[PDB]
């Protein structure tokens, strides 16, 4: 959107000791991950190895603002996910708890031992509160 | 205990043809899924029943609820229920003016005819009474009176067409005045002929039982994930199935934005009434309100048929929401509320509030990285350390699931004070924009409650006095370790 396109441009100027929005691929990942991504050293290659045949190895806004202008498609599910989270949060405390995750599961068909479940909360828990908040429930479903 | 209506008194207040609301009990039970309907022009009911074609989504003119044309959809929207208000009665016609041209052939307009029977139906509801006779150039007209001041109507004896004109003295909302002219109603094409349109059954929300959704997922794609060694790639694949098969909806050609179980659940409904006899075709033409994000309507009374065939009727939003909290969203059903509810809808600029749990907590959780940046985005609508954006990208480090809770709490609580620090000195430098200065006074607070929370979960500023801002490495970390014990 206008705002989206107004964001990729925002953070882009957070780290560029060049000034003219002319960054490097050495820091391109530092830009995509800080803004919500986790690409591999390979994904940086093939992509940048098509539009940037300049040989300079530098990047600007118009360039970057078009690359994400593709990936940012099937990923936009953000919504569905957020609505999904709210489905689990049966109590509406803002966090998904074992007891809750149990229901969502048993009622879906897959029964789980009070053990296996408490495992899913822990492998999904990133801050130890023993519960998953949207922020978390997001990573667990994105990265 | 919440003061809602039930059974008969509820159905009556709804608008749905009785036979139909009954036919719906079935499907509500058969699929254990709550059916929630939006109001329905009461003057439309008897029309629906007699078999009038309800209006699809390609027609947006409002139905009238007064005068002789009550129940139908007047072409001159000033005869609609929005009578009297301009920007509305105006944005109305334009809509009609479009349905007639951009759908040439599919939708048209025709003269209103009140047959001998309907007239009575109206004399009963006390909407219009057949008055004295009148002759105009060899034509017998019977006047039709209403308690309305601007317009005056009458009906012909030959073909039963109704006409209206402005009353000597008054002026249309749009500022007009005219003399005797046919009242035109929005019609639809059926077998080459034009048939009038009445209200349609607008669905507020559809919420089925979580199990009912399972049936949707193919017992093949399910197992594939149900049987995954690891646990993580499992939850993801699990949830993602709930998404893909129950939560997600896409735009359809004429049903607006809906999902698939909805398309079926929808279709079953229209069929269900065709069985009782409604010959006018469908009677539910578009997806549920919660998917209407451009022109959201906030109705006081909502009609609810529960999976037990019972009848309810929320007395008002606050309550409509209370009922959805205690019987649907907190009882293991599939439910999602419109995405524009606590935002300004773009279409009509509406601002419909709704209780969103994810936000309630917002205050007690520290911000991710995007939220930070994207907040520096929508923050620069009024109007250099990328460390705070990193420390924030560190806190939610997926590569955290190998450590133990005890561990997690530590590095995080630390990663918090680490981010809460690189923020303190940014403020200790230039008050940049008065409003940015606030955002941070805010984060600093969210950072607190979160950090503090992790500590009380296990063992604030107190500890912020003893620590190294000064050099930089793991050395700073080392001092920390001990402190927590
Ligand atoms: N276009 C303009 C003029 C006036 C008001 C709004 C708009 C109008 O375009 O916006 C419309 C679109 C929207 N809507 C309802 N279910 C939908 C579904 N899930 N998907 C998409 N949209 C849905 O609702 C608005 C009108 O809905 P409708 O169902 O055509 O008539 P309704 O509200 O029942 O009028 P009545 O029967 O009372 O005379
Ligand atoms: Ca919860
Ligand atoms: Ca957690
Ligand atoms: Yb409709």
């Amino acid at each position: 959107t206008e705002e989206q396109i107004a964001e990729f441009k925002e953070a882009f100027s957070l780290f560029d000791k060049d000034g003219d929005g002319t960054i490097t691929t050495k820091e391109l990942g530092t830009v995509m991950r800080s803004l919500g991504q986790n690409p591999t050293e390979a994904e940086l290659q093939d992509m940048i190895n098509e539009v940037d045949a300049d040989g300079n190895g530098t990047i600007d806004f118009p360039e970057f603002l078009t690359m994400m202008a593709r990936k940012m498609k099937d990923t936009d599910s953000e919504e569905e996910i957020r609505e999904a989270f709210r489905v689990f949060d049966k109590d509406g405390n803002g966090y998904i708890s074992a007891a809750e995750l149990r229901h969502v599961m048993t009622n879906l068909g897959e029964k789980l031992t009070d053990e296996e479940v408490d495992e899913m909360i822990r492998e999904a828990d990133i801050d130890g509160d023993g519960q998953v908040n949207y922020e978390e429930f997001v990573q667990m479903m994105t990265a | 205990r919440i003061d809602v209506l039930k059974g008969e008194k509820a159905l009556k207040a709804s608008g749905l043809v009785p036979e139909h609301a009954d036919a719906f009990k079935k499907i509500a039970r058969e699929l254990n899924t709550y059916i929630l309907f939006r109001p329905v022009n009461k003057l439309a009911t008897n029309l629906i029943k007699s078999g009038v074609a309800t209006k699809g989504l390609n027609v947006h003119g409002k139905s009238s609820d007064w005068g002789p044309v009550a129940g139908y959809i007047p072409f001159d929207q000033d005869l609609s229920k929005k009578h009297g208000q301009q920007l509305a009665v105006e944005k109305g016609n334009l809509e009609n003016k479009k349905s007639i041209t951009e759908h040439e052939g599919e939708i048209g307009k025709i003269p209103l005819k009140l047959d001998h029977l309907r007239i009575e139906e109206l004399k009963e509801n006390g909407i219009i009474l057949k008055g004295k006779k009148e002759i105009d150039n060899g034509k017998k007209y019977y006047l039709l009176e209403s308690n309305n001041q601007v317009y005056e109507f009458r009906i012909s004896d030959e073909n039963n067409e109704v006409q209206y004109k402005t009353k000597e003295g008054k002026i249309t909302v749009l500022g007009e005045k005219f003399n005797w002219r046919n009242i035109e109603v929005m019609a639809k094409n059926v077998e080459g002929v034009l048939k009038p349109l009445t209200a349609d059954y607008d669905l507020f929300a559809l919420a089925p039982s979580l199990t009912e959704i399972k049936k949707q997922i193919p017992q093949k794609e399910w197992d594939k994930v149900v049987n995954t060694p690891n646990s993580l790639e499992k939850q993801k694949g699990v949830t993602n199935l709930l998404i893909k098969y129950g939560i997600e909806r896409k735009p359809d050609s004429t049903k607006g934005t809906l999902s698939n179980w909805q398309k079926q659940m929808l279709d079953r409904l229209n069929e269900a009434v065709k069985y009782t006899g409604y010959t006018g075709g469908d009677v539910v033409n578009h997806g549920t309100e919660q998917d209407n994000e451009e022109f959201p309507e906030k109705d006081n009374e909502i009609f609810i048929i529960n999976p037990e065939g019972e009848f309810i009727l929320t007395k008002n939003w606050e309550m409509t929401g209370r009922f959805i909290e205690k019987n649907i969203t907190g009882k293991d059903y599939l439910y999602y509320f419109n995405r524009s509810y606590n935002k300004i809808a773009p279409g009509n600029k509406a601002y419909i509030e709704w209780t969103d749990p994810i936000t309630k907590a917002k205050i007690n959780t520290i911000p991710t990285s995007a939220e930070f940046i994207k907040n520096l985005s929508s923050i620069r609508r009024s109007s250099s350390v990328k460390k705070i954006a990193g420390y924030l990208s560190d806190y939610y480090n997926s590569a955290n699931h190998i450590f133990s809770q005890e561990k997690k709490r530590k590095i995080s609580i630390f990663r918090g004070i680490q981010a809460y620090n690189e923020i303190e000195n940014v403020l200790k430098s230039k008050q940049i924009a008065p409003e940015y200065k606030n955002y941070f006074q805010y984060l600093k607070e969210r950072i607190t409650n979160q950090v503090q929370l992790l500590l009380t979960h296990q063992k604030f500023k107190l500890l912020y006095k003893q620590l190294n801002f000064t050099e930089n490495e793991t050395d700073n970390f080392e001092v920390f370790q001990k402190i927590i014990d």
